[PDB]
RNA sequence: UCUGAGAGUUUGAUCCUGGCUCAGGAUUAACGCUGGCGGCAUGCCUAAUACAUGCAAGUCGAUCGAAAGUAGUAAUACUUUAGAGGCGAACGGGUGAGUAACACGUAUCCAAUCUACCUUAUAAUGGGGGAUAACUAGUUGAAAGACUAGCUAAUACCGCAUAAGAACUUUGGUUCGAAUCAAAGUUGAAAGGACCUGCAAGGGUUCGUUAUUUGAUGAGGGUGCGCCAUAUCAGCUAGUUGGUGGGGUAACGGCCUACCAAGGCAAUGACGUGUAGCUAUGCUGAGAAGUAGAAUAGCCACAAUGGGACUGAGACACGGCCCAUACUCCUACGGGAGGCAGCAGUAGGGAAUUUUUCACAAUGAGCGAAAGCUUGAUGGAGCAAUGCCGCGUGAACGAUGAAGGUCUUUAAGAUUGUAAAGUUCUUUUAUUUGGGAAGAAUGACUUUAGCAGGUAAUGGCUAGAGUUUGACUGUACCAUUUUGAAUAAGUGACGACUAACUAUGUGCCAGCAGUCGCGGUAAUACAUAGGUCGCAAGCGUUAUCCGGAUUU
């Protein structure tokens, strides 16, 4: 779902989080088991390579709030150019607008960044942007449409976040610039991307 | 027109006035985009001479454009 | 182009066999001086095809028939498409603004003119009186006027008088004007006036006394002139008659024999003069849709407003929607919207439909009635507005037919295409309902005599190419049999890969106090409890089909007196399988008695034709020994069986000349006699 | 729909009659030459058929074929 | 950098040959549940079945006579067409029944083909006659009209003469079945209109006529190779096969005809039969290949069925002509009118696939010198979750888990669940107010200046400015533009095949399913409840071809 509205269930079932860890704040029991009611001693019924491939696929996809058909479209465009497609998929996925928006320290979550972008609260190349499905190119800036610079959330979270090493920003004017491609060893990830590459058999 | 709705297209194509659009022809002279007009047109400037020298004068709507490019001046040299 | 004073929307609304069809036919014949009709000379060379009244009325009805006169062009409509109906004339008089009703002179009890007369009396729409029969037996003026005044009591004011007896009519009198002579026979094509002699001057004075004496309620200066004796001008007295007409309190009577076509043009002059113009009379005061139902009207202005009332179907074109243009001179070809249904109905061609052809006029003036082509989703009641004006719903009274005939076609595919056609027919012409009951599958239709179903089958077979034969009303009865003593239900078979067994003994007791209840009389536990609940349901699944034909067994108690099974055998289903078996056998012995649906019939009668009604009710197995009256009219209640009331509907209709209707309500189910149960099986 | 097709419907009939007349005199000259072969008949055929070949009745190919086949028998003397 | 996924099933167990299904993509697609939004794309696969109504190619008065009008005694300036005449109606537009064959596709040759109109130069645009429509008159009739006499005009028609060059035959130059180049005989051309300079004089200028000469364009013609199945189709064939002479085609040829003569093709599949629009390509596969040949484009085919022919450069002609046949419509019954496989639309069939729509603003075509006119081609609009794609139903804080469901069935506790209750932020979309472009600087028109064979001028070409053409649209986009999370979730599965489990009811019963098969008292496999997972504004369901499949 493009807007799930419930992420804690996915976090508990997958043991992962989009942030470092903020989806367990002791509001009751802090349990790392699966949500719902299926028995706390059961794990699953089928645990083959298909199961773990699917599990990692859902993890990677739901870490970005993307739909499966658009993911297949992205893979199809990835097959155009060649190289180390395993890390190239990550590099292209991170080039989406909201990903770099978080990497800019603008907003903690991609969902919040999408909400900001869609409602017309972002300017890029003197054109209004309403979708994060933009293939960012090296050497592009992003403005903030200073009328909407009065958003309390971005103003508060500009300093209290972490800036990725492959991006820069003059957060005083709240404008950032893409420096270079992202790297695997600089971002927090442990996903077996080979499973993602092998699973999709549409191509 | 050809191409895309609200984004028209018409290739500058060598053809004789006998058939419909987008069919049999002889040569592909070039193309013009009316969607962005800044006095520029894809013209070979050489094959158009051969097309003009064997009859089959182009579509009437391009005469001013060819005069802007400078093809009429060198084409009327025959009648000089 | 035209002045709204000239254009007029009138019509003829009268009972059949009183000349309504004939007078409309001949009026179109002799008034065809406009090329759309052109019947005056082009109907004499051709031979007029006379087939029936049904087909001619179906294919000649034109909601907009425009005729040209000296200055004023008229637009007429012939609404009555049945023996008599209330909602069709409701729509018509709601959209039209002129009523001409004829009086009977052959079967002069006036059955179906009185109904429309009372409707108009409650409607208060301008209406005039004319008589088709003048040169025929039983068609004298004095008896007619005396009878209508005595019975109806509407304060009519006849103005013109005939010359001669009811068969030697040879001249026409106008009370304020000269006398009309005749050069030829009918067709009234030559007009000339001559002075009046004493032999007519006496009646001129006599009837002018009544003419000007009653008009005293208008412009008292006329009363002063009558007191003085000075001659009163025609203009002022006719304006007073105009005021009376627009006030809907004065009703003049015309003369002429339209059956042999004497007195046509003077009728035109009288109706165009006495009746108001659609520009001087305010439009129909309808209630809007805002939360108040306030009265609104555009007064023939720019905003196009229209309420759908007639929707006919025709091949090669589609849906022809006869609607009234209350206001707005619109364009031929647009996209109007209706808010109550939220869909842009397409305006493709605004046409006038005539008897022999069609004519699509480019623009139609406000206050007119016309058809539109297309309109694929039109339902009667929607407001057609696209000039930024709120919608409206005019509703004062409506009626739905309850006279029911239960029939069935003779082929399955015939039934399918009949359903496909009747859904569209109900979508286009709401004048009846349709019911499908799960008894066997039957169309319970709403009719008005046999003629309604004849129109149904005609409009089906002539257009849709369908073969169909109507059926008889088929209904069921409930069942209840004698309380037995014992039954012997045995199940013996080696099947199912195991042992199948069951031994059931039940005394079956029907009750009329409560519904079904199961009683367990197995005290020793010889049968398991877990095997009881299914076979219970089996009886509950066998209470729908009896032992004779499947008649409904309703609210019957079951008490399992004795039973036995096999410890390692006797599969459970066999129990319920046996449950229907034994219940049949003893059920055959029980000889059940039926339970018929008894209903109540409320009939309002003027207490002058109650003999036939009471005799028919007595013949229909009812209890009648007197009357119960609502202090001025008798509304008799009768207990009736449903098995014979369907024919009784039309029997009562014909016995009372259609003057008395009724309403059906469900009373209860009552015990049957043996004369009903001997018909239970063939 | 169509408004001037009847113009061509009545136009061709008289022209067709004229062309039939030209063809008939051509055939008469050809038969006269076939009766006996001599220079004057061939010259008359030329003078009366070249005008027909000028206009659109008989193409010049058939005219050339006819005169070649006539001069063949003329030279067969 | 690039090229190949398996699993289940017959037996007590195992191996092996072999078959079936599932795990993949997809459409001319449909069904059931639903249901924000934009762009793009797509929308009779069946009945080549009939088709109501309107629209579907006309144009030229600067071609002609005749006829009306505006103002003007008259001359006249202009708008029009009933007709003649000229051009174009042979294009464009659709539909796939026949056709299994030089039809198509492909490379080619026409010592066998025309090519109006466009490009090149050239001999030139001489002179008369007779014509007939409209109109006038007379019959007939409801109109319809037709019939019969009279008058007219041309770029309509037919003669008179002049010819470079052509055509035709004799003589001589000359060719890898025929062609070049000389002299001669023979023979054929028309038509004017608009404008300028002039008193008249003539000349010039623009269109155009006729004989040419040039290419190009388009069409035709035969051959090489390739291009469905069937042997439960063995011989097929008589203008069929060939020579001679004639005719004829646009040309070459039994294409036709008179005589004469008797083979051609075949087992390497003729011939008969069944099926079928071919091709680029769509889809699948890595590929060899398989499948269908929807849009789109080229070709042929036909235009109610079947025969013919006239017209014109181009037809045997989608809406020209005649006839026959079937069908259908009107009629005052005298006689007529008609062909939606053109655009929408109607009937019927089928499960089923759109509105009886706005304009030539862009492009093309036809005519015209042009102002321009016709354009159901076309550009649009609209319907249609039919497909693809972006896009929303918000976002951030907020319990030892609010209430409650469910479970634990035994409460103690878990779960639904940061989801919610509540706090803050915000308006894609929504509602309201305003500004509001591009698509068209395209074509002409008019004033300026220049160019050209040229003149006294006027006309053609280029450079400059102004006039304008927008159906779409109040579109897009933005704007202290108002309000407020407000206006916005479904559908399949949860035994294994292939991802996620428990309770209750149901007792080989009700019932499930693509496969294994479950249910005879505990069903994780039925019904239902809670929870969970797989996709997503779609989700699943059956049918088609492909992969899996070395299962041709």
């Amino acid at each position: 779902m493009k807007y799930t509205g419930s992420i804690f269930k996915r976090s508990r079932r997958l043991g992962f989080s989009l942030l470092e860890n903020n989806k367990e704040f002791s509001k009751g029991k802090k349990r790392k088991t699966i949500p719902g009611q299926h028995g706390n001693r059961f794990r699953s019924s089928t645990m083959s390579g298909y199961a773990q491939q699917l599990q990692e696929k859902q993890r990677m996809q739901y870490m970005y709030g993307i739909t499966d058909k658009q993911f297949r479209r992205l893979f199809r465009l990835v097959l155009k150019q060649r190289g180390n497609l395993a890390v190239n998929l990550f590099r292209v996925l991170e080039s989406r607008l909201d990903n770099i928006v978080y990497r800019m320290g603008f907003a903690p979550t991609r969902r919040s960044a999408r909400q900001l972008v869609n409602h017309g609260h972002v300017l890029l190349n003197d054109r209004t942007v309403d979708t994060p499905s933009i293939i960012l190119n090296p050497g592009d800036k992003v403005r903030l449409k200073a009328k909407t610079i009065k958003i309390p959330i971005v103003k508060a979270a500009s300093e209290s976040g972490v800036v990725s090493p492959f991006v820069e920003t003059n957060n005083k004017t709240f404008e950032g610039t893409y420096v270079r491609f992202p790297e695997r060893s600089e971002l927090p990830a442990g996903i077996n991307e080979s499973y993602v590459v092998e699973w999709y058999k549409r191509l | 027109r050809m191409g895309r709705v609200h984004y028209p297209t018409y290739r500058i194509v060598a053809v004789d006035s006998r058939v419909k659009r987008d069919g049999k022809y002889i040569a592909l002279i070039g193309h013009l985009n009316p969607a962005l007009k800044e006095n520029k047109c894809k013209i070979d400037e050489a094959v158009a001479l051969e097309w003009l020298n064997k009859g089959a004068k182009p579509t009437d709507t391009v005469r001013s454009l060819f005069s802007q490019t400078g093809l009429w001046k060198k084409f009327v040299e025959s009648k000089k | 182009t035209v002045d709204l004073i000239n254009f007029r929307n009138f019509g003829i609304m009268a009972h059949i066999d009183a000349g309504k069809t004939t007078t409309s036919e001949r009026i179109l014949f002799h008034s065809g001086r406009i090329h759309k009709i052109g019947e005056t000379h082009d109907g004499e060379s051709v031979m007029d095809w006379m087939e029936q009244e049904k087909e001619r009325g179906i294919t000649i009805t034109s909601a907009a028939t425009s005729v040209s006169w000296k200055n004023c062009s008229l637009n007429l409509i012939d609404t009555p498409g049945h023996v008599d109906f209330t909602v069709e004339v409701e729509r018509s008089l709601r959209v039209l603004d002129g009523a001409i009703a004829v009086l009977d002179a052959q079967m002069g009890v006036e059955p179906q003119t009185e109904t429309v007369w009372r409707q108009a009396s409650r409607y208060e729409v301008p209406r005039i009186i004319f008589v088709n029969k003048m040169d025929k037996t039983g068609a004298n003026f004095e008896r007619s006027v005396q009878s209508i005044q005595q019975r109806l009591g509407v304060k009519a004011v006849p103005i013109q008088l005939p010359i001669g007896a009811e068969n030697d009519f040879n001249g026409i009198i106008d009370l304020i004007e000269e006398k009309v002579y005749f050069f030829d026979g009918g067709k009234e094509e030559k007009a000339e006036e001559k002075p009046i002699p004493d032999q007519f001057k006496d009646q001129v004075k006599q009837m002018r006394a009544h003419l000007v004496e009653e008009v005293a309620n208008f412009d008292d200066q006329l009363m002063a002139d009558y007191l003085e004796g000075k001659e009163i001008s025609i203009a002022d007295i006719k304006r007073c008659i105009r005021k009376g007409v627009i006030g809907c309190q004065f009703f003049p009577v015309l003369c002429g024999s339209a059956f042999k076509n004497k007195g046509i043009k003077l009728l035109l002059d009288a109706v165009v003069d006495f009746l108001p113009s659609p520009v001087d009379v305010p439009q129909a005061k309808a209630y809007g849709e805002d939360g108040n139902e306030v009265l609104i009207s555009a007064s023939d202005d720019a905003p196009f407003v229209g309420l759908a009332f007639k929707v006919a179907t025709d091949p090669f074109v589609g849906r022809l929607t006869f609607v009234r243009v209350y206001s707005g001179v619109l364009k031929s070809g647009s996209y109007v919207k209706n808010v109550r249904k939220n869909k842009k109905e397409r305006v493709s061609r605004l046409v006038k439909m005539h008897a022999q052809n069609r004519n699509e006029i480019e623009e139609i003036r406000a206050g007119d009635i016309c058809a539109i082509i297309g309109l694929k989703d039109t339902t009667t009641g929607e407001t057609l507005v696209d000039d930024k004006i709120d919608v409206q719903l005019e509703a004062m009274q409506f009626a739905q037919p309850v006279i029911s005939l239960a029939v069935e076609p003779k082929t399955k595919a015939d039934q399918e295409k009949m359903s496909i056609a009747l859904s569209k027919l109900a979508e286009e012409d709401p004048t009846f309902k349709t019911f499908t009951d799960p008894e066997t599958g039957q169309t319970i239709i709403a009719g008005m005599g046999e003629l309604h179903l004849d129109i149904l089958v005609d409009r089906m077979r002539r257009e849709f190419k369908v073969e169909v034969n109507v059926g008889a009303p088929q209904v069921s009865f409930r069942e209840t049999f004698n309380k037995e003593s014992e039954v012997e239900g045995k199940y013996i078979k080696q099947s199912g890969g195991r042992g199948q067994y069951g031994h059931v003994k039940i005394r079956f007791e029907p009750n009329k106090d409560k519904g079904f209840e199961f009683v367990d009389k197995i005290v020793g536990g010889r049968i398991p409890r877990e095997y009881i609940k299914p076979v219970q349901a089996g009886l509950e699944n066998a209470m729908a089909s009896g032992p004779l034909a499947g008649y409904p067994m309703i609210d019957i108690k079951a008490t399992l007196f004795d039973g036995s099974f096999h410890e390692v055998d006797s599969s459970e289903m066999a129990f319920k399988i046996a449950a229907s078996l034994a219940l049949k056998e003893a059920g055959k012995v029980c000889s059940p008695v039926l339970l018929e649906p008894i209903m109540a019939i409320e009939v309002t009668v003027p207490e002058q034709y109650f003999g036939d009604t009471m005799g028919d009710i007595s013949s229909r197995r009812g209890l009648i020994e007197g009357t119960e009256q609502r202090d001025n009219v008798q509304v008799i209640k009768a207990k009736v069986p449903l098995k014979e009331m369907f024919g009784y509907a039309t029997d009562l209709r014909s016995f009372s000349q259609g003057r008395g209707n009724y309403v059906m309500q469900f009373s209860h189910y009552a015990e049957t006699p043996k004369s009903v149960v001997n018909e239970i099986i063939a | 729909n169509i408004k001037s097709n009847e113009k061509r419907l009545r136009q061709n009939i008289k022209r067709n009659l004229n062309n039939k007349g030209q063809k008939t005199k051509l055939k008469t000259n050809v038969k006269n030459f076939h009766k006996e072969i001599n220079l004057d008949n061939l010259g008359n055929v030329y003078s009366q058929a070249d005008r027909l070949a000028r206009k659109g009745i008989i193409s010049t190919n058939r005219a050339r074929r006819l005169k070649s086949r006539n001069v063949a028998v003329l030279n067969k003397t």
